[PDB]
RNA sequence: GUCCCACCCAUACCCCGCCCUCAGGGUAGAAACGAUGCCCUGAGGAGUAGGCGGCCGUGGAGGUCAGUGACGAAGCCUAGG
RNA sequence: AGACUAAUCGAACCAUCUAGUAGCUGGUUACCGCCGAAGUUUCCCUCAGGAUAGCAGUGUCGACCUUCAGUUUUAUGAGGU
RNA sequence: CCGGGACCGAGGACCGCGCUCUGCAAGGAUGCUGGCGUAAUGGUCACCAGCGACCCGUCUUGAAACACGGACCAAGGAGUCAAGGUUUUGCGCGAGUGUUUGGGUGUAAAACCCGCACGCGUAAUGAAAGUGAACGUAGGUGAGAGCUUCGGCGCAUCAUCGA
RNA sequence: AGAGACCGAUAGCGCACAAGUAGAGUGAUCGAAAGAUGAAAAGCACUUUGAAAAGAGGGUUAAAUAGCACGUGAAAUUGUUGAAAGGGAAGCGCUUGUGACCAGACUUGCGCCCGGCGGAUCAUCCGGUGUUCUCACCGGUGCACUCCGCCGGGCUCAGGCCA
C-alpha cells in the first residue's frame, strides 16, 4: 500500500495550463475538431446578457 | 497573434475528430474536404479558404468559407444550389475557385467531385446472371 | 470498375514459413519463432532446412498491399462509411464487416452499386 | 567480399530538435528555408544551434553583454540563441538592442528602461535576412557543477562524491604525509 | 510507466541480458562495503582517498547556534535599497542625504568587501567587517559602525 | 593476409579480387609491389589495352560518388584546371606519363573486372616462371586483359 | 614420371530487376504539402555473450467514432478464401 | 550392542523465529532492423570467486579544421643472436 | 566487315549530348496476326518420383553422443516495489527557487487561493583560536566560428606566463 | 456504515455451498474437494417389447443440438462411415506430374453521324438578392437549323487469357 499513488506538480505549470486551454477554446475549427456541435451558434465565444 | 492556419495543423496534425486511419490508408470524414485525404493541402476546416460540395436531390450544392467571418460560424458559409445542366454547373464551379485567386490550386478537383455526384443519380442497369463452372456438375442432378 | 493500369504483381513467396519441429508436437502452433538454442541446426543455416524470413523477401512499393484485382481493402460498417469511397472507386474496394445485420447488409449494397464501387463479399 | 573497416556508419550531430515545442517547429520551418537559398553563413549557424540541448545553451548574463559592446561594437546587433539574465553587479546599463530566445522578467525591464529594443528571432530574420552588422555570443559551457567531478583520479585536483564536508569526512590517510602517504 | 522498459524486451531470450557463463548469483564480492582493505582496496584507493584513519580534535556537545554568522559582500551591498529608492540616488537626483543600511535586519552579520563602490557616502550598520572592505567604503565618503 | 602486406594493398587502392590500377614505376612504388607478390600480377600496358579498358569500364570518383562518365562534359568540369578537357586527353595522360598524371589516374574509380574466358592455368597460385599465374609477365599480360575484359 | 588440348560446377567475380540501411542534393512573391511528404544520385548487407531503434498482441482508465447487435453480440469447429 | 525411548535415535515428535544463508546445480515467455567481444595486466587466507586496466555499445559537441598512417624511399644512431 | 543462338523491357508530356540532318538505331519496346473467353492459365490439399536432411534445451576448448532433463494434453508459472545517490532527455521560473506540516474555501479523498519559518544555491580555507578574493578597460602571448568601414574587433574552448 | 483505474470459482481469505465441516494422528496439532436446466416444472399422460433396468411410438417447450449424469462443451484418447499409402522406422526441404476441390477477371465504355419519340428552355435583355466587386442564383422575356432525356441504325478508339 505504501507505492506512489499521487504526484507533485509545480504550481507554476499548473497556471501555465490553465491559461492554454481557455485561449484555446475561442478557436473554431479547434471547437469542431473535438465532436462538438457547433453550427448554429452566433458568436464562439458565447455571452448571455445575464438572463440566468 | 498567437494563432495561424499553420499552428493550427500542427495542433491537429496527429489526431482530430474527423481522421479515420486503418491499415493501407487514411482518411477523413470533412464536410469541407475534397478527395477525403488527410493532408495540409486538403484540409478544409483549418485553412482560411476551403470549398465543399454536397449531393442535392436533383444536383450539387456548393459551400464556400467567408474569411470576413471566422468568430460568427452561424453566418460564415456562402451556399449555393446548381440544379440546371451538368456542363452549367462544371463553368460556374470553376470561375467561383479559379477567377479570383481563391484556392485555385482546388480547381481540377472541385469539378471531378461534381462530376461523380451528377453520375451517381442515373438509373442503374441491371447485372447479367452469375454462372456456374464447378457446381453446374452438382446442379444437374 | 476497372482499375488503374499497374506494373505486374510478383509475390517472391507463397509459403508460410511454418516453425521448426511444430509437425511432431501438438503442444506448439504453427506460428513461426525465431530458434535461440545454442547449437540449433537452423539457426546455424545447415543444407537441407527450412528458410528463415528476412527483409530480402518484401514486395515493390508500388504493388504492395493490393489484391490481385488491382484494388486496396477499405472495411466499411454502415452506409454512411461506403460514401468515403466516392472519389477511390478505381483504386478501393469495400467490404462488410461479419457483425453486419442481414437487413444492413443488403443496404449497404444498394448504394455502393450507384457509386460504382466494387464489393469484395456481397453474395449473401 | 569488399575488406573495409567501417560500414553503415552514422552521423555524429542532431539532424532535428527533440523537443515537441508548437512554435519552436515553426521558427525551425523558416531558418531551414533561409539556410538552403541564401548565402550569408550566419543563418547555417543559427539553425543548428536551435537543435541543441540544454545543456548546451547556458545562459549569457548582461555584464558579459556589456563587455563585448567596446572597442567599436557599440552600434552592432547581438543575437544570442539562448536565455538572457539579469545582473545584479551592473549598476549602469549602456543602451543597446538584443536579439534573444527569451528574456527574463527583469532583464527585459532594465534594457528597454535605457532606451533599448528587443528583438525575436522571427523578427530578426525580417529585419536582418543575412545577419549582416551582427555579432554572436555564447555562455559558458564548463561552468556546471556537474563538470567539475569529471575524471576524478590522482594527481588531479578534481573534486570527490562526499554526503558532508568535514574533518571526519574523508582528509585523513592518502591526504597527508603524517598518516600514511600523500595521494 | 513499465509498457516502454528493457525487461519487456527480453522476452524471448533465455538468461535475460544477464550472461551465460557468469550467472548473476546471490551476492558474489560481500554485502555493502565488505573487503574495504582486502579485496576492495583498489577501487576504495582510485576514488575516496581518505576514508580511513583520524585526524584532528573532537568536541563534545556543539551548539550551531555559536558560530551563526552569514556573510554579504561589498559588491551586492546597493542591492538591498529597494529599486525606486536605489535609481535615484545612482541617477544623481538627491545630492544631499544618505542611506543607512542595516544589515541585521536582512539577516547578516559580516560585511565582506570584495568588489567595487560607486562613489556616493553610505552608512553600514554590521557585527563584523574586514580589514578590505572599511577600506572601500571609508574612501567613498561612508562610515562604518559596530552595532552588537 | 599478414598485417603488413593488407595495409599495402589498401594504399594500392585494390580492396576486392580482380581489381586494377595504374601506377608509375619508381623506387619508392617498386619496394611496395615487390613485398605483395603473392597476392598480384602486374605487368606493361600497351596502346590498345589502355584504350579499351577507359571507353567500356571507365567510372570516375565525383564528390565521393561513382559516376559512369558518357559525356566529355562531366571530365572537362573535374579536370578542366589542368588542361584536359576531352577523353582523349585523358588517355593520352594515362599512356604517357605526363606531368599531371597523378591527378589523373587518382580520378579514375579502381576498375572491376570479370573472370577470365580461358581460365587460368592449372595452378594459378605460384610464379609466372615456375608455371603460375601470379608475379610479373611483362608484356604477355596483355592476353590476360583481352580475356578480363 | 613429365608435357600439351578440350570440357564440368560454389552462397566467389561481371550485367540486370526488387527490398532495406547509410550518405549527399532539389521542392513558397506558394496553381500548396499525411514538409514526419515527394523526386533525383551513390555505396554497403555473415555472427554467440551484449547494446540500441521500430512495431504486433492481452486485462483495465479518460476522450472520440451522433460506431455493431435477439432480422442474432461473445465463444468454438472448419486438407474454404 | 551407541542399544532402546509409538515402523523415527551418534540426541524423539509438534508449532513459531523463517520466504534462515549459499563464491554451488536447474529454469528464465512475441517479431524485424543496425553494430559486435573476452579468457590478458596489477593487488586480495585469492586459485569454481571479486576490484582495476583493456576489448564493446549508445548519447553528443568542436571544425568539415585539410589533419593523419600496423606502408615505401632518403639522411643519421643503438644491439651481440 | 558479315552470320547463328540465349536471357531481359526498369522508366512514362516536351527540355540534353549528337548524327549519315524533308529525318534517325541519339537521356530504357514498339508494330502486325491467330485460337480461346472457360477450370483453359493460376492457387490449395493428398500421393508417387530425382537430390538433400542425425533430438531438442543446457554446462563445455569440443554434443547426434555409451553426458543430464523430457509418456501426452489443458490452465498456473520467474528482474518487481520503496528510500537515498548518479549521468543523460523534455518542461517552468532564473540569483534565486520549492503552495499541500498547516490555514481559507468547495458541486467535497477532486478543484482553487494565502503566508511566517525552513531546505538547497549565492565564499573559501585550517586540527583549532581565526582570518577572508580588482596594479591593468577583470592582465600578457599563440590558435579560433562569425562580423567588418577591409584596417581590424575577436564567443566557446585548448596550452602557457602572471595577479 | 460508505467507497475502489482491486480478484471473477486452479483467481480472491483455508471456506461464494450443512468449512475449521468430512477425514488422518495415542496426543500437541494437520485439514481438503464441491457455483450456472427453463421466463414458468409445463420434471414426459397413454400404447407397445422386456423378469427388471430400460427401448420404440406419442407428448410439453421458442429450443429436449436444454431430460435432474441438465447453459456454452475445446485438447489428449476412442467408435462408425468416406479417401489414400505400406520389401528392417516415421516426419521434413527444393522442383515437376496425376486426382479432387476453388478464388479472380471477362460478359462492355466513351465519342461522332443519321433517323424517331417526349419535355421545357438554350443564346440575349430587364428586375430582386448574395458575394471572392466580378463572378453567380431566382422571376419574367425565348418559342424550334438551339438545348436536354430516351430509343433504333452506322462508324473510330480502348478493353480479358495464352501464344
Amino acid at each position: 500500500i505504501w507505492r506512489k499513488w499521487h504526484v507533485k506538480i509545480n504550481q507554476g505549470q499548473k497556471r501555465f495550463a490553465t491559461a492554454s486551454a481557455l485561449a484555446a477554446s475561442a478557436v473554431a475549427p479547434l471547437l469542431m475538431a473535438r465532436g462538438h456541435q457547433v453550427s448554429t451558434v452566433p458568436e464562439v465565444p458565447l455571452v448571455v446578457d445575464s438572463a440566468a | 497573434s498567437n494563432v495561424s492556419a499553420d499552428l493550427i495543423w500542427e495542433v491537429s496534425r496527429n489526431y482530430n475528430s474527423f481522421l479515420v486511419k486503418q491499415r493501407t490508408g487514411t482518411f477523413s470524414r470533412d464536410a469541407l474536404n475534397l478527395t477525403n485525404q488527410h493532408s495540409r493541402k486538403h484540409a478544409g476546416f483549418v485553412n482560411d479558404k476551403a470549398l465543399g460540395i454536397v449531393p442535392a436531390e436533383k444536383g450539387v450544392k456548393v459551400i464556400a468559407k467567408k474569411v470576413k467571418a471566422a468568430n460568427k460560424p452561424a453566418s460564415s458559409l456562402y451556399t449555393v444550389t446548381y440544379k440546371s445542366t451538368a456542363r452549367k454547373a462544371y463553368k460556374a464551379i470553376a470561375s467561383q475557385a479559379a477567377k479570383h485567386g481563391y484556392r485555385a490550386d482546388l480547381r481540377q478537383a472541385a469539378v471531378a467531385r461534381a462530376s461523380a455526384i451528377l453520375r451517381s443519380q442515373r438509373p442503374v442497369k441491371p447485372e447479367p446472371p452469375k454462372k456456374l463452372r464447378g457446381a453446374a456438375a452438382r446442379r444437374a442432378a | 470498375v476497372a482499375a488503374k493500369k499497374h506494373v505486374p504483381i510478383v509475390k517472391k513467396r507463397t509459403k508460410r514459413f511454418m516453425r521448426h519441429q511444430s509437425d511432431r508436437f501438438k503442444c506448439l502452433d504453427s506460428a513461426w519463432r525465431k530458434p535461440k538454442g545454442i547449437d540449433n541446426r537452423v539457426r546455424r543455416r545447415f543444407k537441407g532446412n527450412l528458410a528463415m524470413p528476412s527483409i530480402g523477401y518484401g514486395s515493390n512499393k508500388k504493388t504492395k498491399h493490393m489484391m490481385p484485382s488491382g484494388h486496396k481493402a477499405f472495411l466499411v460498417h454502415n452506409v454512411k462509411d461506403v460514401e468515403l469511397l466516392l472519389m477511390h472507386n478505381r483504386t478501393y474496394a469495400a467490404e462488410i464487416a461479419h457483425n453486419v445485420s442481414s437487413r444492413k447488409r443488403i443496404d449497404i449494397i444498394t448504394r455502393a452499386k450507384q457509386l460504382g464501387v466494387k464489393v469484395t463479399n456481397a453474395k449473401a | 567480399g569488399i575488406d573495409l573497416r567501417w560500414k553503415h556508419v552514422r552521423s555524429s550531430h542532431r539532424k532535428a530538435p527533440k523537443s515537441d515545442n508548437v512554435y519552436l517547429k515553426l521558427l525551425v520551418k523558416l531558418y531551414r528555408f533561409l539556410a538552403r537559398r541564401t548565402e550569408a553563413p550566419f543563418n547555417k549557424v543559427v539553425l543548428r544551434r536551435l537543435f541543441m540541448s540544454r545543456i548546451n545553451r547556458p545562459p549569457v548574463s548582461l555584464s558579459r553583454i556589456a563587455r563585448n559592446l567596446k572597442n567599436g561594437n557599440e552600434k552592432k546587433t547581438v543575437v544570442v540563441v539562448a536565455t538572457v539574465t539579469d545582473d545584479n553587479r551592473l549598476l549602469q546599463v549602456p543602451k543597446m538592442e538584443v536579439a534573444a530566445l527569451r528574456f527574463t522578467a527583469k532583464a527585459r525591464a532594465r534594457i528597454e528602461a535605457a532606451g533599448g529594443r528587443t528583438l525575436t528571432l522571427d523578427q530578426l530574420a525580417l529585419e536582418k535576412p543575412t545577419g549582416a552588422n551582427t555579432l554572436l555570443l555564447r555562455g559558458p559551457k564548463n561552468a556546471r557543477e556537474a563538470v567539475k567531478h569529471f575524471g576524478f583520479g590522482p594527481h588531479k585536483h578534481k573534486k570527490p562524491y562526499v554526503r558532508s564536508k568535514g574533518r571526519k569526512f574523508e582528509r585523513a590517510r592518502g591526504r597527508r604525509r603524517s598518516r600514511g602517504f600523500k595521494v | 510507466p513499465t509498457r516502454f522498459s528493457k525487461t519487456r524486451k527480453h522476452r524471448g531470450h533465455v538468461s535475460a541480458g544477464k550472461g551465460r557463463v557468469g550467472k548473476h548469483r546471490k551476492h558474489p564480492g560481500g554485502r555493502g562495503m565488505a573487503g574495504g582493505q582486502h579485496h576492495h582496496r583498489t577501487n576504495l584507493d582510485k576514488y575516496h582517498p581518505g576514508y580511513f584513519g583520524k585526524v584532528g580534535m573532537r568536541h563534545f556537545h556543539l551548539l550551531r547556534n555559536h558560530y551563526w554568522r552569514p556573510s554579504i559582500n561589498i559588491d551586492k551591498l546597493w542591492s538591498l535599497v529597494p529599486s525606486d529608492v536605489r535609481e535615484q540616488y545612482l541617477s544623481g537626483q538627491k545630492k544631499d542625504t544618505a542611506p543607512v543600511i542595516d544589515l541585521l535586519s536582512h539577516g547578516y552579520a559580516k560585511l565582506l568587501g570584495k568588489g567595487r563602490l560607486p562613489e556616493i557616502p553610505v552608512v553600514v550598520r554590521a557585527r563584523y567587517v574586514s580589514a578590505e572592505a572599511e577600506r572601500k567604503v571609508k574612501e567613498a565618503g561612508g562610515v562604518v559602525e559596530l552595532v552588537a | 593476409i599478414p598485417p603488413k602486406p593488407r595495409k599495402i594493398l589498401q594504399l594500392l587502392r585494390l580492396r576486392q579480387i580482380n581489381n586494377g590500377v595504374f601506377v608509375k614505376v619508381t623506387k619508392a612504388t617498386a619496394e611496395m609491389i615487390k613485398i605483395v607478390e603473392p597476392w598480384v600480377a602486374y605487368g606493361y600496358p600497351n596502346l590498345k589495352s589502355v584504350r579499351e579498358l577507359i571507353y567500356k569500364r571507365g567510372y570516375g570518383k565525383v564528390n565521393g560518388q561513382r559516376i559512369p562518365l558518357t559525356d566529355n562534359a562531366i571530365i572537362e568540369e573535374n579536370l578542366g584546371k589542368y588542361g584536359i578537357i576531352c577523353i582523349e586527353d585523358l588517355i593520352h595522360e594515362i599512356f604517357t606519363v605526363g606531368p599531371n598524371f597523378k591527378q589523373a589516374a587518382n580520378f579514375l574509380w579502381p576498375f572491376k573486372l570479370s573472370n577470365p574466358n580461358g581460365g587460368f592455368r592449372p595452378r594459378k597460385f605460384k610464379h609466372f616462371i615456375e608455371g603460375g599465374d601470379l608475379g610479373n609477365r611483362e608484356e604477355h599480360i596483355n592476353a590476360l586483359i583481352r580475356a578480363m575484359n
